[PDB]
C-alpha cells in the first residue's frame, strides 16, 4: 500500500494495523510482517506453511484486505492495495546500461518502465517486476509557491482547476427507441474532454487576470513527465545502470523463469536503440 | 553460491547522496579483491528487507567459478568484511548467501525482538543495543 | 500510449530545502489576501523510528547474524541466544525466530524417533524371517 | 459469415475550451448537460415491491433524434442566462 | 561422503571380527 | 461492465484495455476475447483448457478485475463490474 | 439540541466543523528528490 507523504508511524498506525487485523486468522498462516517506510509505502508479507496452495493463499488474503479496505484512509484507498503471491527474495536481476554513456537517467528508466516491464510481467511464473530506485511513470506538476501566490491563487485552487478541466463524459446516441415512431438510423455520439499531452495540460486555464489575460497552468508550474529525472543510483560494477528485479511466484520453477526472462530479453534486444545493452550478471539459478 | 551479500547502514538522517558515496567505495573494494567477478550496487535499498531506506544500501558481489580462484567464499567474505570495516562514514557488512534459496536473506540466525508489553520504541531500541553488545561479547560470533 | 497514468501536484524541490521554506508558504485568509503560514504553525525537532517494523501484530526489531562454524554451530548459537533473551530482555518483550531459524527451532528431535523405530523394525523383520529372538541381536548389535 | 463491420456512423462532439471560456459557460455545466440530456443519467434508487430499482433521467426521444437537437441544448452561463450549446461544441460525424 | 565412507570403513573392519563373535556367543548362551 | 452512452471505441480503450491488462496471465488460460457494443456494455470472456476447475478460475479473474478497479472511470465504478463463471451458449429458452 | 439551537447552529453545522478540524495531513520530507543538487540531509515532516 502507498500513503504519499506520510511518516512511517502514521502508516503503521492507520494502515498496517487495520490490514493486520483483517489478515489474522487466515488458514495455514505461519507468521506475518509489516514494514512501513518514510517513502510512504507499506509492505506486508504473509508467510504460509509449506505445501499450502499459493493461489488459495492469495485469494484468501486479498479478500481479507478488501474487508479492511473501508477502514483505510481515502488517499490510501484511492491508489489501491495490491496483493500478489511473490517470493520475498530476488530470483534474477536484469541490467540495462549504456556502454559509452550515450543516454541519461531519464531515458533508460523510462525505457525500462514503458517497454521492458510489461513484456516481462506477461511471462509465466513471474510474481513481480520492480525497477530499483525508479518511480512510477506519471504526470508530475511541480508548483512554484511564490508564482502561485503572486498570481492570486492557492494550492487548492490549482488542484481543483485541473480536476474539473480533465473529465470524461458519455453522450449517448441519436434516434433512440423512446421515439413515438420507429427511427431509421442509430448513430452513437462521442463527447471528449480528456487531455493527453504536456502542452494540453500546460493550457489548463486557472484564472482570468485583471488585465484580461488567461492564466494557464504552465505560467506557475514546471510541468514534467516521466518516471523521475533524478540521477541514476543503481550501479553495475561501478558504472551506471538500471537494475530490473524479478521475483518468482511461489511454486514456479526457478530454472524455467530464468530461461524465459533471458529468452524474452534477447528478443527485446533486437529493437534496442544504438549503444543500448543488457546483461544479467546476478542469477542464482545458474548455480542451481 | 558464487555470490555474496553486502550492505551499509549510514547514521540516521543521512541523505541518499551520502549513502551512495560509501556504496561506491564498497563496490571498489569488492572488485579489487581477487576472486570477485562483479559488483551490483543498489544504494537506498535495504539488504535485510528489500525496502527503500535513504541511509541503507545493498551490494551483491559476484564470484568467479570455483576453479578460477584459490580462495573459498568464506575466505573472500572475511577479507572483504575486514576491508570494509575501515570505512568510518557508516557501518558496513557482508554475509554469505542463505543455504536454501528463497528462504531467508542470508546465512546465520534470524530473529525479531517483539514488544508485547507496550514499552515503546525507546525501550525496544535499548534492547537491540543490549542484545548486540552481548552477542559481540560471546566468542565465535560476529556483530549482528 | 494506450495506457493510463496518474497526475500529481507538489511544490518544486528547491522550495522545500529548509524549515524557512515551510514558514514561507502562503494561504488565503477570509479577507482575501495571502499571508505566510509561519505565523500560525510551530516547527520543532522530534525523533522517531524509520522504518517501523511490526512482526505478528506487535512492534518488533529484526536481528541477523552469523557465527564461526569452527567455534560455534548453528544449534549452539540458537541455544545461546535464547538464554540471553531471558537474561537481558525485560518483561513483556521476547524474541521470535524467522526464516530458516524458525524451521530449525520448529523441528522436533527428528533423529530421536526414526533411529530407534527403524532399528526396531529391522529387528522384528529379521526375527520373522530367521525364526529367532537372539539371531537378529547378532545383526543389530553392529549398528552402534 | 462475419459480424464485423467498420462503417458504422458515429458523432464526435468536441468541446472548444477557449471558446467556452469566452462564452462564459463552465465546462462542468457544459459536460453535465450532455451527460444528462443525451446520455442516461443515474440519479438514485427507489423501492417498489420490496425491491430496489434505479431512477434514470434522460431527454425524451423526439428531442434526441438530430444534430440540430444537440446544438439546441441550452446551458447556464456566468450571467445566469440560457444559451444554446451549439456555439461551443464542434459536432462532426465519424465512422468506426 | 565423509559420513558414509568413514562408517563403511569402520563397519567392514568391525563387522568381520565382531559378527562371528556375536553369533557364537548368543548361540552358546541359548544352548546353555 | 457497463458504460451508458460511451461508444465502443472508448470502452475498448479505458475499460476493456485496463481489464485485459490485469486479466492476462492466469494459469491454464487458452485464449480470451472482449466485445464492446454500441449499447455501452462490455463483455470479456476468458477460456481455459479443458479439465480446469471453474470455481478456482472464477475467483481469480474477479480478483484481477478488483486489482484494476481504480483505473476505471467513476461512472463505470458506480455501476459495478460483474464477474461470473458462465457458459457462452444457451442451454434452454422459456417463452412467455 | 436546545444549546445548539441557542447559538444559531444546526446539526449539519456542527458535523461539518468536526470533520474539517480533525483531518490527517501528510507533509512529506525536506530536501527531497527533485532538487537540482545533492542534499546533505533528508528529514521527514510530521504535520498533525
Amino acid at each position: 500500500a502507498e500513503y504519499p507523504g506520510a511518516n512511517p508511524k502514521v502508516i503503521a498506525e492507520t494502515v498496517a494495523t487495520p490490514l493486520e487485523e483483517a489478515i489474522n486468522g487466515v488458514e495455514n498462516m505461519m507468521y506475518m510482517k509489516s514494514v512501513a517506510g518514510s517513502d510512504g509505502v507499506l509492505v506486508t508479507t504473509v508467510t504460509f506453511r509449506p505445501g499450502t496452495d499459493p493461489d488459495q493463499a492469495q485469494v484468501q488474503v486479498q479478500n481479507r484486505v478488501a474487508q479492511a479496505e473501508a477502514r483505510l484512509p481515502e488517499d490510501v484507498r484511492r491508489l489501491g492495495i495490491t496483493t500478489q503471491k511473490q517470493s520475498p527474495t530476488l530470483t534474477l536481476v536484469v541490467h540495462l546500461f549504456s556502454p559509452n554513456g550515450k543516454y541519461d537517467s531519464l531515458y533508460m528508466r523510462n525505457y525500462a518502465t514503458l517497454k521492458v516491464k510489461d513484456e516481462l510481467a506477461r511471462l509465466p511464473g513471474v510474481g513481480q517486476i520492480q525497477i530499483f530506485g525508479s518511480g512510477e511513470y506519471a504526470m508530475r506538476v511541480w508548483l512554484d509557491p511564490n508564482k502561485v501566490a503572486a498570481r492570486g491563487l492557492t494550492a487548492s485552487d490549482v488542484v481543483t482547476a485541473m480536476q474539473e478541466q480533465n473529465v470524461q463524459v458519455s453522450a449517448g446516441q441519436l434516434g433512440a427507441e423512446p421515439l413515438p415512431q420507429e427511427s431509421d438510423f442509430l448513430i452513437s455520439i462521442n463527447a471528449q474532454g480528456r487531455l493527453h499531452t504536456e502542452e494540453e495540460f500546460g493550457n489548463i486555464i486557472l484564472k482570468t487576470a485583471q488585465d484580461g489575460s488567461l492564466v494557464r497552468l504552465r505560467d506557475v508550474a514546471r510541468i514534467e513527465m516521466g518516471s523521475g529525472s533524478y540521477a541514476l543510483r543503481s550501479q553495475l560494477n561501478n558504472k551506471d545502470a538500471v537494475g530490473i528485479g524479478i521475483f518468482q511466484s511461489p511454486g514456479a520453477n526457478a530454472i524455467d523463469l530464468s530461461n524465459a526472462v533471458r529468452a524474452k530479453m534477447a528478443e527485446l534486444a533486437t529493437r534496442f536503440p544504438e549503444d543500448m545493452q543488457w546483461a544479467a550478471p546476478y542469477d542464482p539459478t545458474v548455480f542451481v | 553460491k558464487l555470490y555474496l551479500i553486502g550492505g551499509v547502514k549510514m547514521p540516521e538522517g543521512s541523505s541518499l547522496a551520502r549513502t551512495d558515496a560509501v556504496i561506491r567505495k564498497m563496490s571498489e573494494i569488492g572488485m579489487n579483491t581477487e576472486g570477485v567477478d562483479y559488483a551490483v550496487a543498489f544504494p537506498g535499498l535495504n539488504a535485510l528487507q528489500f525496502t527503500n531506506t535513504p541511509n541503507t544500501g545493498t551490494v551483491f558481489f559476484g564470484l568467479k567459478p570455483f576453479d578460477q580462484r584459490k580462495h573459498t567464499a568464506a575466505e573472500i567474505n572475511a577479507e572483504i568484511n575486514a576491508k570494509i570495516a575501515q570505512i568510518q562514514q557508516g557501518f558496513g557488512f557482508s554475509i554469505l548467501p542463505p543455504p536454501i534459496l528463497g528462504l531467508g536473506q542470508g546465512s546465520g540466525y534470524s530473529l525479531y525482538i517483539q514488544d508485547r508489553g507496550g514499552l515503546g520504541y525507546g525501550a525496544l531500541q535499548s534492547a537491540v543495543n543490549a542484545m548486540s553488545g552481548a552477542i559481540m561479547q560471546t566468542p565465535g560470533m560476529h556483530f549482528p | 500510449f494506450g495506457r493510463t497514468w496518474r497526475v500529481m501536484a507538489q511544490a518544486d524541490g528547491p522550495y522545500r530545502e529548509s524549515v524557512e521554506d515551510i514558514a514561507n508558504l502562503r494561504t488565503r485568509n477570509n479577507q482575501g489576501e495571502m499571508v505566510p503560514i509561519g505565523s500560525m504553525v510551530n516547527i520543532s525537532t522530534t525523533y522517531g523510528p524509520d522504518p517501523v517494523i511490526r512482526y505478528n501484530g506487535y512492534p518488533a526489531a529484526d536481528l541477523i547474524g552469523d557465527a564461526d562454524p569452527r567455534v560455534l554451530s548453528s544449534s549452539q548459537a540458537m541455544t545461546h541466544l535464547e538464554e540471553l533473551s531471558k537474561q537481558i530482555l525485560p518483561n513483556g518483550m521476547n524474541i521470535e525466530w524467522t526464516d530458516l531459524s524458525f524451521q530449525q527451532a520448529t523441528q522436533g528431535n527428528t533423529a530421536l524417533i526414526v533411529f530407534p523405530v527403524a532399528v526396531l523394525l529391522a529387528f522384528l523383520v529379521l526375527a520373522a524371517l530367521y525364526e529367532s529372538w537372539t539371531l537378529p541381536l547378532a545383526v543389530i548389535l553392529i549398528v552402534p | 459469415i462475419s459480424t464485423y463491420q467498420a462503417n458504422v456512423p458515429q458523432l464526435d462532439v468536441q468541446v472548444d475550451r477557449d471558446k467556452a471560456k469566452a462564452q462564459g459557460v463552465s465546462l462542468t455545466e457544459l459536460f453535465g448537460t450532455l451527460q444528462t440530456y443525451l446520455g442516461s443519467s443515474y440519479v438514485n434508487d427507489f423501492n417498489q415491491f420490496g425491491r430496489t430499482w434505479r431512477v434514470m433521467a434522460q431527454a425524451d426521444g423526439p428531442y434526441r433524434e438530430s444534430v440540430e437537437d444537440i446544438a439546441n441544448l441550452r446551458t447556464r452561463n456566468n450571467q445566469g442566462e440560457m444559451v444554446p450549446i451549439g456555439s461551443m461544441v464542434n459536432i462532426s460525424t465519424t465512422y468506426g | 561422503g565423509i559420513t558414509v565412507f568413514s562408517g563403511m570403513l569402520g563397519v567392514t573392519l568391525f563387522g568381520l571380527f565382531l559378527t562371528p563373535v556375536f553369533y557364537v556367543t548368543l548361540r552358546k548362551l541359548v544352548t546353555r
